[PDB]
């Protein structure tokens, strides 16, 4: 979140205008006359007008790049990046634990040790919601 | 705000959340907060579109101030 924050304040952006973005543009279409009843198509479509308008899909590589005065130490960066994320990825994907935003998921600036706070697994009170039938595989 | 509370017209707060405000302003700093604090929801600034408003200018403000310490 801090590196994101970094990125969009160094453009003449705050990261509050992607959520007024997208309620602007998923507002838009709720009035008459439809032209999007489906909220997927539209969903899609401002999700890829954020990815091309306000943040490219290189922001946390050039911040790395930048970061490091060498690139082996980013080299390095990257591969112990690569390591931990995976780690970290079965913590957040064993034991179900919730929604990791990106002010959740700390990394090391000098290691590439990646970890995380609030590691609150997800507890639904119904038995009701799984792909798996109720009765014969659990009882 | 994102809950799809209505399909937003123009939209309004809960009674539940300004009931939480008042009680967090009495839970707050007293002499010099609160007379600050109360200018923003008594004069019905709660409209979900000058409450958030409101809230990022402060955050900022208090932001510039926590960085300048």
């Amino acid at each position: 979140h801090e590196i994101h924050n970094e990125f969009c304040k160094k453009k003449g952006f705050d990261p509050d205008d992607i959520q007024d973005f997208m309620a602007d543009k998923l507002n838009a279409a709720h009035d008459d006359a439809l032209p999007a009843p489906d909220m997927t198509i539209l969903k899609v479509e401002i999700f890829n007008s954020i990815q091309t308008m306000f943040v490219p899909s290189n922001v946390l590589k050039d911040h790395f790049t930048s970061l490091f005065t060498q690139f082996e130490d980013f080299w390095l960066f990257r591969k112990q990046f690569a390591s931990q994320y995976s780690s970290f990825v079965f913590m957040s994907y064993m034991m179900m634990i919730n929604n990791r935003t990106p002010h959740k998921i700390h990394v090391d600036k000098t290691s590439g040790n990646v970890f995380t706070l609030e590691m609150l697994p997800s507890r639904f009170p119904y038995e009701r919601v799984k792909p798996l039938l109720k009765n014969h595989d659990l009882s | 705000y994102n809950r799809l509370p209505f399909p937003r017209k123009n939209p309004k707060l809960p009674e539940n959340t300004e009931k939480n405000l008042v009680k967090f302003s009495t839970t707050l700093l007293a002499p010099y907060i609160r007379p600050k604090f109360n200018a923003d929801f008594i004069d019905n600034k709660p409209d979900y579109e000058t409450y958030i408003k409101r809230l990022r200018y402060w955050r900022r403000r208090l932001e510039n101030k926590l960085d300048r310490a």
